[PDB]
C-alpha cells in the first residue's frame, strides 16, 4: 500500500508496538510480580494488563492495514479479535478515569479513603470496571463478522450502529473525559492551599500531560464517529475520513503505549522497581 | 478440664429419624475438627462423619451418606449430627471425637461419652487376626492389624491409629501415625510395623489395661476401622 | 559510687585470670570441624533434587 | 453500505 | 494428599485471619507522641480521652487514632525508632511551662531522621498561657539569647514556632503548629485536621501526582 | 577511688598483652591453602507470603522444618516450611515485638520487644488454642532477644543493659546478667546450651555462665553495635555481625577475633550472622537488602542470597544444616537452598 494516511498509519502504530510490549511488560512484571498488591498498584496492574492486551492484539491491525483487504483468520477469530482489542482500550480507559477519580477521592474525602479505601475495595471496581468494559464491547461481539467485498472475504459489518456507537462514544469520551477534568481541576484547586501550593506547579503539568495525551490520542477516534453520523463514505471527506481512520486507530493504541510510562513509571515506585529488574 | 457431651439419642422407630448433638467446653471447639463414630452394641467402631474447623470440608461414609447431615453450632460449641430413615443397622451408639490438624497435631485426641441409639467397595479394608487374646498382669501383648492398601504415604506418614475402648468406658487414642503416644498415654505402649501390616506391643501389661483395642486408617476417607482385638485378662 | 568501678576491675580480673590457646590451633580447630563436616552441609555442598525436601 | 475498511479496533 | 490436606485448610483459614486483622489494623491512624521529660504529653493524652510503651487508642469524626507514647524507653531510640515509621505523623509536646533546648535537640533528631523523611511532625506548644505569664517577668532570651525583638508573648509564639519550623531540612515534609493552654478540647480536633491534610499529602504521594 | 581507675587500665592492658603474645598465626594465613568454596548460588525455594509488616525476627524448631516469624503486625505464625503451611497464627498483646524464639521441644513460643516483658507461648494447650503460658515482666526496658534452654529455663536481653535468665514455669527471673554499658540487642545460647554470648550496642559482646553468672570472657572487636551474634556449630567460636558491616569471628579458646570479614564494596550494616551446619559458611545478613555467603574460613564473600526488597533482619540455618531462611522488612520469609 503506498497512500498517505495508512503508510503513516503503519509507522505510528508499528512504534506504538515497539513503546508498548517493553513498555506494559515491564510495568505487568513489576506491578503484578515485583511490587505489592497495594491500591496504589493495583489500579495501574490492571490498566498495565488491558495495555498490554492490546498491544498484544495490535499486529492484528498492522497486518490488517498491511494487505488492506481480505481476513486470515476464522468467522469467530474476526468475532473476537477486535473485540480483544476494544475490551483492552475502554479497560484501560476506565482505569484511567477511575485511577483519577480515586486520585480525587483521597484528596476530597481523606478520612473516609482512610476507613473504607482498601484493596478489597479496589478490586472489587475493578471488577465492575471490566464488566462494564464487556458489556461495552458484546455490542460488536454480537455483529461484527465477515464479509465478502473481495475475491478474497474480509471481515466488515454495518439506527442499529448509531445506537452501538453513540453509546459508546458518550460512556468512553465525554464521562471519562469530564471524569477527568473534574476531578483533576479539583485535585489542582485543593493544591492551592497549606503545604500544597508549592506543588501545584508539578501537579498542574501531571494533571494535563496525563489529560492531553488522553484528549490527542481519543478525541479522533470518538469525533470520526459523530462524523461517520453527518456523512456518508463514497464522497470526498467521507472517504478522506475512512481513510484517516487508520491513522485514528493508531492513535488510539498510542494511548495504550504511553499509558505505562504516563501512569505507572510517572510514579517512582514504579520507575525504581523497572530500573531494579531491568 | 476438657469437656464433650453427645446427646439426643433414643429408642426410634424403623424407618424414623433422628437428630444427635455435641457439646463441647474446656477447648477451642471453633478451632477443632469434630467426628462421630458409629459403634454397634456388639461390634466395632465405625467412622460415621467429619465436620472440618470453619465447616468447609464435610464427609461421610457410603452406609451413612444420603441420608445423615451434620452441622456445627460453633458459637454454641455443639456439633449436629442429623440422621434420617434410620435402619437396624442404625441402632449403634454415636461417640463425639475432636480432631485437629497441623504439624505435629494428634487427631482422634479427646472422646467424648457416646449417646446410646435404638431403632425398634474399591475403598481401604483392615483386619485384625487377634480377635481375641487370653493375657495376663505383667504380661506383654502384640495386637496385629493390617491393611489392604500401604498407610504409608509419600510424604513419610504412615496414618495408623490404635485406640482401646475398656470396658464400659469410651476410646481413648493410645498410637496416632504408627507411632507416636497420644498424650496421656503411658510410656509402656508403642506402635510398629511399615507398609501394610502394623503390630502395637504393650510392655508390662496391667488390669487398668484391659479392653478391646481397635486400629484404625486415616490415609483417605472413609475411615474404615479393624474389628479389634478383644484383649481379655 | 565504689562499688560499678569494684564490679569492672573484678570482672576484668576474672577474665585476665581466664585460661587461653595459640590463635594457630583454634583455627586449625576450626579447620578440622570444617573438614571432617564437609560433607553432611547440603549449603556448603549441593543436595540434589531428588533428595532436597526443597527441591 | 457504510462499512469500509475499518482499522479493526472499533 | 491424606490428612496434611487438612492442614493446608488451615493455613489457609488463618490466613484469611491475617488478611481481615492486616485491614482492620491499617485503618488506625498511628501517631507517634514525643517531647522532653513531662513536656505534657500525658496531658494531652488525657484530655483526647481514652509500661515501654503506652498506646491510646481513641476515635474522632469517624477516624480511629492510634497515639503510641514511647516514654518509658530509657533506651536509645535509634534501635526501635524503626518500628515507627509509617506512623501517619509525629505528633510532638512542647513545653513551654519553662526552659526547652533539648525538645530543640529531639525535634532536630526526629525531623531529620532517615526513616521519618515523609512524616510530618504535627507540634503542640502546650501551656501557652503560663509561657505568656513567665515572659512577664522572664524574657524569652534567657532560653536564645540570639532572640532579637520584643518580648512579648504574641512575638515570643511565633519565635518559637519559626525555630522549630526551621529544623526541618527537608522540604518534603510539613510542620503543624498549634498553640495550647492544656485546658481546651480543640486539641483533638486540631489533630484531626493535621492528619486529615497529612492523609492527602501521603495519598497523593502514592499517586505519584504530588 | 582512682586506683580502681588504673587497676582496670592495666587489667585490660594485662588482657591485651595475653591476647598479643596469643596472636602466633592467624586463620587468614594457616587456611591459605584450603579450597575455595565455588560459587555458592542458592535459590529462594519457597517465600513464605505470611505477614503484612515488617518481619523482625524468626527462629528454627529442633526438628528443622517448623520456623516461627515475628512482624510488627503483632503476628507469630508457626511456618511449616516444607510447605509454607501455617499451623499457628497467634495475636500477641502488644504489637511491637522485636525477637522471637522456639523452644526446642516444639511445646513452647517465646515473644517480646517495646512490652519490656517476655511472654510465653504453649502451642500445646490441651484446650487447643495456644495460650499465653507465662509473662516475663521484669525488665526496665524493650525485651530484645529471647532464648530457650528447655521448657522451663529461658534466657532474656533486654534494652536494659542486661540479660536476664527465667523460670518460666514460675516466672521468676531465676538469674539476671549485667555488666553491659548499652543495649543487649543480640543473644546466642551455646549448641550444649552451658553457656552464652550477648552482643551489646557498647560495641562488645560478652560471654555469660548460665549456672555461675560470670562474665568470664569480653569480645570487643566492633566499632559500632552489634546487631547480630551466633556460636560457631562447634560451640567454641561465634560470629558476631555489626552496623559497621564487618562480621568477625570470635574464638571462645582464642579469647579474641580469629579473622574479621568485610568488604569496601558493602557499606550496610550486618543484621545477622547465621553459620552453616559445617562451620565453613557464614550467612551473614545485610541492611542493603541482601544477604552475603561468607567463606567463614578464607573469610571471602562467596555468593549472595540477593533478592528481598527491603533489609534482612533475621537469618537462621535450619538445625540439621538442610536450609537457610531469611526474613526482611519486606513482610517475607525466603527460604534458600
Amino acid at each position: 500500500w503506498n497512500e498517505p494516511p495508512v503508510i503513516l498509519s503503519m509507522v505510528i502504530l508499528s512504534l506504538t508496538f515497539l513503546l508498548g510490549l517493553p513498555g506494559n511488560g515491564l510495568v505487568l512484571w513489576v506491578a503484578g510480580l515485583k511490587m505489592q498488591r497495594t491500591v496504589n498498584t493495583i489500579w495501574f496492574l490492571h490498566l498495565t494488563l488491558a495495555d498490554l492486551l492490546c498491544c498484544l492484539s495490535l499486529p492484528f491491525s498492522l497486518a490488517h492495514l498491511a494487505l488492506q483487504g481480505q481476513w486470515p483468520y476464522g468467522r469467530f477469530l474476526c468475532k473476537l479479535i477486535p473485540s480483544i482489542i476494544v475490551l483492552n482500550m475502554f479497560a484501560s480507559v476506565f482505569l484511567l478515569t477511575a485511577i483519577s477519580l480515586d486520585r480525587c477521592l483521597v484528596v476530597f474525602k481523606p478520612i473516609w479513603c482512610q476507613n473504607h479505601r482498601n484493596v478489597g475495595m479496589a478490586c472489587s471496581i475493578c471488577g465492575c470496571i471490566w464488566v462494564v468494559a464487556f458489556v461495552m464491547c458484546i455490542p460488536v461481539f454480537v455483529y461484527r463478522e465477515i464479509f465478502t467485498t473481495d475475491n478474497h472475504n474480509r471481515c466488515g459489518y454495518k439506527t442499529p450502529l448509531v445506537a452501538i456507537t453513540i453509546t459508546r462514544l458518550v460512556v468512553g469520551f465525554l464521562l471519562p473525559s469530564v471524569i477527568m477534568i473534574a476531578c483533576y481541576s479539583f485535585i489542582v484547586f485543593r493544591m492551592q492551599r497549606g503545604r500544597f501550593a508549592k506543588s501545584q506547579s508539578k501537579t498542574f503539568r501531571v494533571a494535563v500531560v496525563v489529560v492531553a495525551v488522553f484528549l490527542v490520542c481519543w478525541t479522533p477516534y470518538h469525533i470520526f464517529g459523530v462524523l461517520s453520523l453527518l456523512t456518508d463514505p463514497e464522497t470526498p471527506l467521507g472517504k478522506t475520513l475512512m481513510s484517516w481512520d487508520h491513522v485514528c486507530i493508531a492513535l488510539a493504541s498510542a494511548n495504550s503505549c504511553f499509558n505505562p510510562f504516563l501512569y505507572a513509571l510517572l510514579g517512582k515506585d514504579f520507575r525504581k522497581k523497572a530500573r531494579q529488574s531491568i | 478440664d476438657v469437656q464433650l457431651v453427645e446427646s439426643g439419642g433414643g429408642l426410634v422407630q424403623p424407618g424414623g429419624s433422628r437428630k444427635l448433638s455435641c457439646s463441647a467446653s474446656g477447648f477451642a471447639f471453633s478451632s477443632f475438627g469434630m467426628h462421630w463414630v458409629r459403634q454397634a452394641p456388639e461390634k466395632g467402631l465405625e467412622w460415621v462423619a467429619y465436620i472440618s474447623s470453619g465447616s468447609g470440608t464435610i464427609y461421610y461414609a457410603d452406609t451413612v451418606k444420603g441420608r445423615f447431615t451434620i452441622s456445627r453450632d460453633d458459637p454454641k460449641n455443639t456439633l449436629f449430627l442429623q440422621m434420617t430413615s434410620l435402619r437396624s443397622e442404625d441402632t449403634a451408639m454415636y461417640y463425639c471425637v475432636r480432631s485437629i490438624y497441623y504439624y505435629g497435631s494428634s487427631p482422634f485426641d479427646f472422646w467424648g461419652q457416646g449417646t446410646t441409639l435404638t431403632v425398634s467397595g474399591s475403598d481401604i479394608v483392615m483386619t485384625q487376626a487377634t480377635s481375641s487374646v487370653p493375657v495376663t498382669p505383667g504380661e506383654s501383648v502384640s495386637i496385629s492389624c493390617r491393611s489392604s492398601k500401604s498407610l504409608l504415604h509419600s510424604n513419610g506418614n504412615t496414618y495408623l491409629y490404635w485406640f482401646l475402648q475398656r470396658p464400659g468406658q469410651s476410646p481413648q487414642l493410645l498410637i496416632y501415625r504408627m507411632s507416636n503416644l497420644a498424650s496421656g498415654v503411658p510410656d509402656r505402649f508403642s506402635g510398629s510395623g511399615s507398609g501394610t501390616a502394623f503390630t502395637l506391643t504393650i510392655s508390662r501389661l496391667e488390669a487398668e489395661d484391659v479392653g478391646v483395642y481397635y486400629c484404625m486408617q486415616h490415609l483417605e476417607y472413609p475411615l474404615t476401622f479393624g474389628a479389634g482385638t478383644k484383649l481379655e485378662l | 559510687s565504689i562499688a560499678q568501678a569494684r564490679k569492672l576491675v573484678e570482672q576484668l580480673k576474672m577474665e585476665a585470670n581466664i585460661d587461653r590457646i595459640k590463635v594457630s590451633k583454634a583455627a586449625a580447630d576450626l579447620m578440622a570441624y570444617c573438614e571432617a563436616h564437609a560433607k553432611e552441609d547440603p549449603l556448603l555442598t549441593p543436595v540434589p533434587a531428588s533428595e532436597n525436601p526443597f527441591r | 453500505y457504510r462499512a469500509s475498511k475499518l482499522g479493526l479496533a472499533r | 494428599s491424606a490428612e496434611e490436606r487438612a492442614a493446608l485448610e488451615r493455613s489457609k483459614a488463618i490466613e484469611k485471619n491475617l488478611k481481615e486483622d492486616g485491614i482492620s489494623a491499617a485503618k488506625d491512624v498511628k501517631l507517634l507522641l514525643l517531647g522532653a521529660d513531662n513536656s505534657g504529653k500525658s496531658t494531652i493524652v488525657k484530655q483526647m480521652k481514652i509500661t515501654g510503651i503506652v498506646e491510646t487508642h481513641f476515635t474522632f469524626k469517624n477516624l480511629h487514632f492510634r497515639l503510641f507514647d514511647v516514654g518509658g524507653q530509657r533506651s536509645e531510640r535509634k534501635k526501635w525508632i524503626h518500628c515507627f515509621e509509617d506512623v501517619t505523623a509525629i505528633i510532638f509536646c512542647v513545653d513551654l511551662s519553662d526552659y526547652m533546648h533539648e525538645s530543640l535537640m529531639l525535634f532536630d533528631s526526629i525531623c531529620n531522621n532517615k526513616f521519618f523523611i515523609d512524616t510530618s511532625i504535627i507540634l503542640f506548644l502546650n501551656k501557652k498561657d503560663l509561657f505568656g505569664e513567665k515572659i512577664k517577668k522572664s524574657p524569652l532570651t534567657i532560653c536564645f539569647p540570639e532572640y532579637t525583638g520584643p518580648n512579648t508573648y504574641e512575638d515570643a509564639a511565633a519565635y518559637i514556632q519559626a525555630q522549630f519550623e526551621s529544623k526541618n531540612r527537608s522540604p518534603n515534609k510539613e510542620i503543624y503548629c498549634h498553640m495550647t493552654c492544656a485546658t481546651d478540647t480543640n486539641n483533638a480536633q486540631v489533630i484531626f485536621d493535621a492528619v486529615t491534610d497529612i492523609i492527602i499529602a501521603n495519598n497523593l504521594r502514592g499517586c505519584g501526582l504530588y | 577511688l582512682d586506683q580502681l581507675r588504673q587497676e582496670a587500665e592495666q587489667l585490660k592492658n594485662q588482657i591485651r598483652d595475653a591476647r598479643k603474645a596469643c596472636a602466633d598465626a592467624t586463620l587468614s594465613q594457616i587456611t591459605n591453602n584450603i579450597d575455595p568454596v565455588g560459587r555458592i548460588q542458592m535459590r529462594t525455594r519457597r517465600t513464605l507470603r505470611g505477614h503484612l509488616a515488617k518481619i523482625y525476627a524468626m527462629h528454627w524448631g529442633t526438628d528443622s522444618r517448623l520456623l516461627v516469624s515475628a512482624s510488627q503486625d503483632g503476628k507469630l505464625i508457626i511456618w511449616d516450611s516444607y510447605t509454607t503451611n501455617k499451623v499457628h497464627a497467634i495475636p500477641l498483646r502488644s504489637s511491637w515485638v522485636m525477637t522471637c524464639a522456639y523452644a526446642p521441644s516444639g511445646n513452647y513460643v517465646a515473644c517480646g520487644g517495646l512490652d519490656n516483658i517476655c511472654s510465653i507461648y504453649n502451642l500445646k494447650t490441651r484446650e487447643g488454642n495456644v495460650r499465653v503460658s507465662r509473662e516475663l515482666a521484669g525488665h526496665t526496658g524493650y525485651l530484645s532477644c529471647c532464648r530457650f534452654l528447655d521448657d522451663n529455663q529461658i534466657v532474656t536481653s533486654s534494652g536494659d543493659t542486661t540479660c536476664a535468665l527465667w523460670d518460666i514455669e514460675t516466672g521468676q527471673q531465676t538469674t539476671t546478667f549485667t555488666g553491659h554499658t548499652g543495649d543487649v540487642m543480640s543473644l546466642s545460647l551455646a549448641p550444649d546450651t552451658r553457656l552464652f554470648v550477648s552482643g551489646a550496642c557498647d560495641a562488645s559482646a560478652k560471654l555469660w555462665d548460665v549456672r555461675e553468672g560470670m562474665c568470664r570472657q569480653t569480645f570487643t572487636g566492633h566499632e559500632s553495635d552489634i546487631n547480630a551474634i551466633c556460636f560457631f556449630p562447634n560451640g567454641n567460636a561465634f560470629a558476631t555481625g555489626s552496623d559497621d558491616a564487618t562480621c568477625r569471628l570470635f574464638d571462645l579458646r582464642a579469647d579474641q577475633e580469629l579473622m574479621t570479614y568485610s568488604h569496601d564494596n558493602i557499606i550496610c550494616g550486618i543484621t545477622s550472622v547465621s553459620f552453616s551446619k559445617s562451620g565453613r559458611l557464614l550467612l551473614a545478613g545485610y541492611d542493603d537488602f541482601n544477604c552475603n555467603v561468607w567463606d567463614a574460613l578464607k573469610a571471602d564473600r562467596a555468593g549472595v542470597l540477593a533478592g528481598h526488597d527491603n533489609r534482612v533482619s533475621c537469618l537462621g540455618v535450619t538445625d540439621d544444616g538442610m536450609a537457610v531462611a531469611t526474613g526482611s522488612w519486606d513482610s517475607f520469609l525466603k527460604i534458600w537452598n
